[PDB]
């Protein structure tokens, strides 16, 4: 078996991920969150 | 419809074909420091820049033969 969601990560890797996440999970102001509102590729 | 096809072409433009991932097996609970490199010292000075000479020679060491009777 591989067990990579079990595992025992380090720790500011558990940081930034949690903050992704937190991130996401947050309601947000309209003035930020313009951003990501963000541009498309080939222009 | 769904329109499989054509979303998948919609993610296609969208996001340019860089769309998984290299899965990467992780076995162990724990995670441990990656083995790196490890120099060993090239000073620019020397600590002292002149050994020591032989503190110990046998010279120093015998200092007297004893002249006792026993």
């Amino acid at each position: 078996r591989n067990l990579s969601r079990y595992v025992k990560w380090p720790e500011y890797v558990r940081v930034q991920r949690q903050k992704k996440i937190l991130s996401i999970r947050l309601k947000v102001p309209p003035t930020i969150a313009q951003f990501q509102y963000t541009l498309d590729r080939n222009t | 419809a769904p329109s499989a096809k054509a979303t998948a072409a919609k993610k296609a433009v969208v996001k340019g074909t860089n769309g998984k991932k290299a899965l990467k097996v992780r076995t162990s609970a724990t995670f441990r420091l990656p083995k790196t490199l490890k120099l060993a010292r090239a000073p620019k000075y020397a600590s002292k820049a002149v050994p020591h000479y032989n503190r110990l020679d046998s010279y120093k060491v015998i200092e007297q033969p004893i002249t006792s009777e026993t």
